[PDB]
């Protein structure tokens, strides 16, 4: 036995760290965690977003129906109305509608040649659970979300995010909310492909339909480049020629894959979603 | 000749866990149709062999009790008779070994 | 470890008896129901007189409610693994029977309803100062509905169901250490009638092995 | 010393909800202070890894090593306690998920040599550990095939990125 | 998976029968090849 | 009528409905006692569940050696499928291929092989022709080939199978063996069997014959995967028992006045009784000859 | 070393700055002591600097807890769920202010090796190079040693 | 280079090997069934057969009497050999002994086998027996044999 207390304390702390690593604890709410003040968190959230959110509207948006039901159940269990808390269904509907309209208008303005199906699919991708939940988690909406179950379900998180959007629409008008949408949902298209967002099947048929609309002749697929045709690692570049004029070229491992890629490239060119297209203008409205 | 350096645990594992040094799986194990115990195809069943050995030891003890001395080998044949059995015409003229038990089913009186 | 060394001034103190003084005979056809009677009543009256002499503040007419409460509380102790309260509620002869086979099993039990009110059927007491302690035992009959669902160590259902209530008729014998100032009525044991129907079959299938055989031995029928 | 392997038979899992699959039973058994070398016992422990409770017993019964009998006795008692104490319906429905050997407390003795020299011999002792899991033995992993190799090579080729560039 | 040999499952009656069959077949096959020039010979 | 796929779907739906009906009829859990009367492990008592437990479960209470070796179950002196649920307390014995008198085991194995041959023959035909499975004759084992009777389409009146066709049938049978599909058994009533096989006149005739034979007028049915057919008795537990399987004989039965019936013939040997290459070739050559019941 | 430590690529949280800049720091929690000699700098910072920092950063929630502790501490929590804990033990007010400003300026991503000093989701504009980029074409696409119209 | 060496090297020498084989043969003649290591119990099987051949030759033969006196350490077994053992196999021209491998010895894990004289009074040993003729393969082969016999007799 050696005299000392500092070494024993440090080793006890290291042992506690090892025990935590061996038996990870289940996650808990940040509100349940110490150093929490809901009003200050709401105000700081508004200031970080740099927009004049109304406190009452924002709190009603963060209040969900499932939390209200859970609170009523807890009141019934405790035998205790004073829990007349508004749900965020109306704000969620308003925010969802305004966001859909704003995204549709922005996509129509930026890419006029995009068809209605493409615009709808892009709007659905931007308003889907993945993008909306990612944005909410990175904006700490999930921390302020009042939900019965932790972690917050993706549908509840999306509803809370759209309720926040609707509260912003009510508080600061439509233009500020449109700027917020442009800054926080349009940016999610960065580093994304048109067909990576909108998943299509049989691009050749869609290309043929577009050429029929534009009165272009039926495209002809021709092998432009070939390498290692009779090997295990072939490369093919197939070009689509309309009236002996090249409109797109696609590479692939087989002839069918190369032709499909060429059709996809032609569709991207027709819809204006080229890789070297003009970047989205994020400059302030002046 | 002394070793030059200590051999590492990696080399030791590679030597020890080689498939040649591992125990091979025996595929000749079968089931004895009589006693139901496991046996090899080319080896007699241990259960039945032990049973036969016990019976043979009892018979030899009775034979020695009848003989009652060393260097006493009968000049005639030997027949073992169990309870409720009488000497037969074949058994006539042969030394009779009396066993105080019922004849086993496997010990068919041929 | 069976017995402490002899010639010791300190003797082992026992707060309960191994068995019943006289097992009450369960009437045949009692499930259907759900002179000698006078003699049994007189014996019960003698036992009640002894019990009241040792503790006047006692009522046989009110005992069955206390017995039912003790039964329910002891089974809830079985449910929630409250061994201290179970010890306070039952005797040392009864605790091992309840807790020995459920050490690594989950027991879920409830007391839904009582089909018939509990009735005292026999009261008897031990002889005067067997070891300086006089024990009184009361036999009660309960025709109630219970739910049982036992799970194994891995959380798999093993026997019974927690949802469907089933009729249970049972005789419970209670014992109290009258001489002990702090002694109280505790569940001593239960009596299974010979005519009682067998319990429900278990979920799993059990193989009963045949007689073991040595090499020199031969099987017999 | 450490005796944590016996405590693993005291883990009381919570009751399973009806919308859950049936949890296989797990039985831990061990034998301590066996007068045998752990290095020699390792081969016997390895031989019966992943096999069935009957094939393993057959191999141990028809193996000539001294520890085969001890491992067979351990497996027999483990099967008996799995059927009796634990809730295992069929005794043949078990497979050896784990089996291993470890060192134990040993004694040192003096070995005499010539010219007054001597050596130190150690009386080796080993422990045997076994874990049985209810259910048929898991199927052996199929050998890696040419199709799998080609797929992996193509994936490696397609995962290439231009390194040290913009 | 069990090791097998041709006469493992054969009975006492069938043990000599298969041997006789295979011996007769081998003898017939050997005898049938005694006329290479009478059975489609290659050019000499 | 319906397509063959829809007909199989309807038959499977009726089979599952009958299975559910029997399971519902099975009241809760009841304990039955099964006493083992075999030479090995005598005096064993199994406390099993009525209409649920099987002789396979009895062998699993016993050792895996019993499970693999045992092919048929003798219950109260009657043949019983290893997967057929037990209905009452009784006495049980296990029968393997290498028994002293494996007559019942041989019969069950040949019936299972005939059923598999019928299934593969039915499935290995284009939709342009009609395959009408009739019945499996109970030819003795010593004949050397199990046989099944099929009435093909009139377009195939002048058609005869080729060596490539026989090879394709053999490959389909081997694929069925590799699938390891157990021989599910179900004893249904005559009305249920008639409802199941209403589209097949030969099958309903055989069902009527079985109902006439049995005083209770119940008919046994067996299913491998999705193929459902009537059987004359118990079958082997799983298709994995068969090791060497080949169909190399199709004989046109004469006279052909009613229709051109074709008898498909095959020879099989289980894993436990496999044969050498030369012996198997001799058996195949023998089985290529026509086998006729006497 | 690099081989003994994890690594990542340069990135940002929700494309911070593309449309607007959002301060990634969300919460600062100071645990200080009233009588501890090692918390003199922390006490001075709380007295004369924390109010100005709170004014300059309205979007950061600042909690101060004066409890018995030998080692005063500061915990920074960022919008991306990252939590960083730093010690202000025996640090002057200027050092504490510099540390707080550094935590405020940090984006919350793990401070590890960055493989490339640049990041771009559109590396090429005119087209990424392929082996056929600079190669010419042949009439009828004839390969070398190939006869046309055999 | 041991090519064509029918006799193996056992014991302390040739004489020791002869004495060990003689003791094993004497025990076999006495008890008519002995278990021994496989090599040792296999080496003297031919010696036992030739001893039975000498017994058949008879006690009146001087060479046979000398051989019996040598190979039988206990002199009470010579009358047995010349009076009961030889007449028992008088009909047979050979194969008087059965040797069967048994499970290995417990201690040294040695390959063990039991040898016995045919027709002994001791209980019969379990024997390797072929499959019954009623099996599937045997029935198929019997049918093939019947068909081939019919074809031959046709
Ligand atoms: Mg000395
Ligand atoms: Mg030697
Ligand atoms: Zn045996």
């Amino acid at each position: 036995v050696k005299k000392g207390f500092r070494a024993a304390f440090r080793f006890q702390k290291e042992l506690e760290r090892q025990r935590l690593l061996r038996c990870p604890p289940p996650p808990v709410r940040r509100s349940e965690k110490p150093n929490w003040d809901y009003h200050a968190e709401i105000q700081a959230f508004g200031h970080r977003l740099q927009e004049n959110f109304s406190l009452d509207l924002l709190k009603t948006a963060f209040v969900n129906s499932c939390y209200i039901k859970s609170e009523e159940a807890k009141r019934q269990q405790l035998g205790i109305v004073l829990l007349n808390l508004k749900s965020n269904q109306e704000l969620s509907e308003q925010g969802t509608s305004f966001s859909q309209t704003c995204l549709t208008q922005f996509l129509e303005d930026e890419y006029p040649d995009m068809p209605t199906e493409g615009i709808k699919n892009l709007v659905d991708f931007l308003t889907g659970e993945e993008v909306v939940c990612h944005v909410a988690r990175n904006l700490a909406v999930e921390q302020l979300t009042l939900s019965e179950e932790f972690p917050v379900p993706p549908a509840v998180l999306q509803q809370t995010f759209f309720a926040v959007i609707g509260a912003l629409l009510q508080s600061s008008g439509p233009e500020r909310t449109a700027l917020f949408i442009r800054d926080f949902l349009i940016t999610q298209m960065t580093g994304k492909e048109l067909f990576e967002m909108w998943k299509i099947i049989n691009p050749m048929g869609l290309l043929v339909e577009e050429l029929k609309k534009r009165n272009v002749s039926a495209p002809e697929s021709r092998l432009t480049r070939q390498s290692g045709g009779t090997t295990a690692l072939p490369l093919y570049f197939v070009g689509l020629y309309c009236d002996k004029k090249l409109i797109a070229e696609g590479p692939g491992e087989t002839v069918l894959v190369a032709e499909e890629e060429a059709a996809r490239v032609a569709l991207r060119k027709l819809y204006g979603f080229t890789e070297n297209r003009r970047p989205w203008n994020y400059s302030k409205p002046k | 000749a002394a070793p030059k350096n200590r051999r590492t645990i990696e080399v030791n594992r590679c030597r020890r866990r080689n498939p040649q040094k591992l125990i091979k799986v025996k595929n000749n194990i079968d089931v004895c149709p009589e006693c139901g115990h496991l046996k090899q195809k080319h080896v007699l069943c241990a259960y039945c062999y032990e049973k036969v050995c016990k019976e043979t030891a009892e018979i030899r003890r009775q034979i020695g009790k009848q003989e009652g001395g060393p260097f006493k080998a009968p000049t005639i044949e030997t027949v073992v008779l169990y309870t409720g059995e009488t000497p037969s015409e074949q058994d006539q003229g042969k030394r009779i070994i009396e066993r105080d038990r019922k004849r086993p089913s496997w010990f068919t009186q041929n | 470890l069976v017995i402490p060394p002899e010639k010791s001034d300190r003797s082992i103190h026992l707060a309960c008896t191994a068995g019943i003084f006289d097992a009450y005979v369960p009437p045949e056809g009692d499930a259907r129901i759900s002179t000698e009677r006078m003699k049994k009543t007189m014996a019960s009256q003698v036992s009640i007189r002894r019990i009241k002499d040792y503790d006047a503040n006692f009522k046989i007419k009110d005992f069955p409610e206390k017995a039912k409460d003790i039964f329910i509380e002891a089974h809830l102790c079985l449910n929630n693994s409250d061994h201290d309260r179970l010890h306070t509620l039952v005797t040392e002869h009864c605790f091992p029977d309840m807790t020995w086979d459920i050490k690594y099993k989950t027991v879920r039990w409830s007391f839904v309803e009582s089909l018939e009110p509990s009735h005292v059927v026999q009261v008897r007491c031990s002889s005067m100062m067997n070891q300086g302690n006089v024990y009184g035992q009361i036999t009660v009959r309960m025709h109630t509905r219970q739910t049982l669902a036992i799970y194994d160590r891995f959380g798999r259902l093993m026997y019974g169901q927690e949802d469907v209530p089933k009729d249970v008729l049972e005789y419970v014998v209670f014992e109290k250490q009258l001489t002990n100032p702090y002694g109280s009525w505790r569940m001593h044991t239960k009596i299974v009638p010979p005519w009682a129907p067998p319990k429900q079959p278990i979920l799993k299938t059990v193989m009963i092995p045949g007689p073991q055989l040595k090499p020199e031995e031969e099987y017999e029928e | 010393i450490s005796r944590k392997w016996e405590k693993k038979n005291k883990i009381v899992y919570p009751p399973q909800l009806p919308g859950e699959p049936r949890r296989p039973a797990e039985i831990y058994h061990c034998r301590r202070q066996i007068k045998y070398s752990k290095d020699k016992m390792w081969y016997l422990a390895k031989l019966i890894r992943g096999m069935s409770i009957d094939q393993a017993l057959a191999q141990l019964e028809f193996n000539d090593k001294k520890g085969a009998k001890i491992i067979k006795e351990v497996l027999l008692e483990a099967q008996d306690m799995a059927v009796r104490d634990h809730n295992v319906e069929f005794r043949s429905n078990l497979y050896i998920a784990e089996s291993t050997s470890g060192r134990g407390q040993c004694l040192k003795r003096i070995r005499y040599h010539g010219r007054g020299r001597f050596g130190i011999m150690e009386k080796v002792y080993c422990h045997y550990f076994v874990k049985l899991v209810e259910g048929p033995p898991p199927p052996p992993e199929p050998p890696k095939t040419a199709v799998a190799h080609a797929k992996e090579y193509i994936q490696q080729l397609r995962s290439r990125t231009i390194v040290h560039t913009l | 998976k069990s090791g097998t040999w041709w006469d493992e499952h054969l009975s006492e009656e069938n043990v000599p029968f298969i041997k006789q069959l295979v011996s007769d077949e081998d003898k017939a096959q050997l005898a049938s090849k005694l006329c290479p020039l009478k059975d489609e010979p290659w050019p000499i | 009528q319906l397509s063959p796929t829809e007909l199989t779907e309807m038959r499977n739906d009726l089979f599952n409905k009958e299975k559910a009906r029997q399971l519902s009829l099975t009241p809760r859990t009841e304990k039955i006692e099964v006493k083992h009367v075999g030479k090995t492990d005598p005096g064993t008592v199994f406390v099993m569940n009525k209409n649920i437990s099987t002789p396979y479960s009895c062998a699993m209470h016993l050792s895996e050696w019993y499970c693999r070796k045992s092919i048929l179950a003798l219950v109260d002196g009657q043949p019983w499928d290893m997967y057929k649920p037990l209905t009452k307390s009784c006495e049980i014995k296990f029968l393997t291929f290498k028994d002293c008198d494996p007559g019942e085991v041989n019969k069950a194995y040949w019936r299972s092989c005939a059923m598999m041959m019928g299934c593969v023959i039915e499935r290995a035909f284009k939709d342009e022709y009609m395959v009408n499975l009739v019945r499996a004759p109970e030819v003795p084992v010593i004949s050397g080939a199990f046989c099944y009777d099929v009435v093909l389409d009139s377009k195939l009146d002048e058609w005869m199978p080729t060596k490539e066709n026989l090879r394709s049938f053999t490959k389909d049978a081997h694929a069925l063996i590799y699938k390891d599909l157990p021989f599910e058994t179900l004893e249904v009533e005559a009305k249920v069997a008639l409802e199941i096989f209403q589209h097949s006149k030969y099958k309903v005739d055989f069902i009527e014959e079985k109902a006439s034979q049995n005083p209770e007028r119940i008919v046994k049915l067996h299913r491998i995967g999705d193929f459902i057919d009537v059987s004359e008795g118990p079958l082997i537990p799983r298709t994995s028992i068969c090791f060497q399987y080949e169909v190399s004989a199709v004989h046109n039965l004469q006279p052909t006045q009613p229709s051109l019936i074709r008898r498909f013939q095959g020879v099989s040997l289980p894993v436990h009784l496999r044969a050498h290459f030369t012996i198997w070739d001799k058996l195949l050559e023998r089985s290529r000859k026509m086998v006729t019941e006497d | 070393t690099a081989r003994g430590t994890p690594s990542r690529f340069l990135a940002s949280v929700l494309h911070n700055g593309l449309g607007r800049y959002v301060q990634q720091l969300q919460r600062l929690s100071f645990s200080v002591s009233r009588d501890g000699a090692s918390s003199r700098g922390a006490r001075e910072f709380v007295e004369r600097e924390v109010i100005d920092f709170a004014r300059r950063n309205p979007g950061v929630v600042i909690y101060v807890n004066s409890r018995p502790c030998c080692v005063p501490r500061v915990v920074a929590e960022y919008l991306n769920g990252a939590v960083r804990e730093e010690s202000i033990h025996c640090k002057s007010v200027e050092e504490i202010s510099t540390l707080v400003q550094k935590l405020a300026d940090q984006s919350g991503l793990d401070v590890i090796r960055i493989r490339k000093p640049f990041h771009t989701d559109n590396p090429s504009i005119q087209g990424q190079w392929h082996p056929f980029t600079n190669k010419p074409t042949t009439f009828r696409g004839l390969r070398p040693r190939e006869v046309q119209d055999p | 280079i041991s090519h064509g060496r029918v006799f193996r090297r056992m014991g302390l020498g040739p004489e020791s090997r002869i004495h060990l084989l003689r003791n094993l043969l004497t025990g076999l003649v006495r008890h008519e069934r002995i278990e021994a290591p496989w090599a040792r119990v296999d080496e003297m099987r031919g010696y036992a057969e030739k001893l039975i051949d000498y017994g058949k030759l008879g006690d009146t033969n001087e060479r046979a009497m000398r051989m019996a006196d040598f190979w039988l350490t206990e002199k009470d077994l010579i009358p047995k050999l010349f009076q009961v053992l030889a007449p028992r196999y008088k009909d047979q021209t050979g194969g008087y002994t059965r040797m069967l491998q048994i499970p290995n010895r417990s201690l040294d894990r040695a390959k063990m086998a039991v040898i016995e004289y045919k027709g002994n009074c001791l209980p019969p040993l379990p024997l390797p027996r072929r499959d019954s003729h009623l099996t599937l393969l045997n029935q198929l082969l019997q049918g093939l044999r019947q068909d081939l016999r019919q074809s031959q007799e046709a």
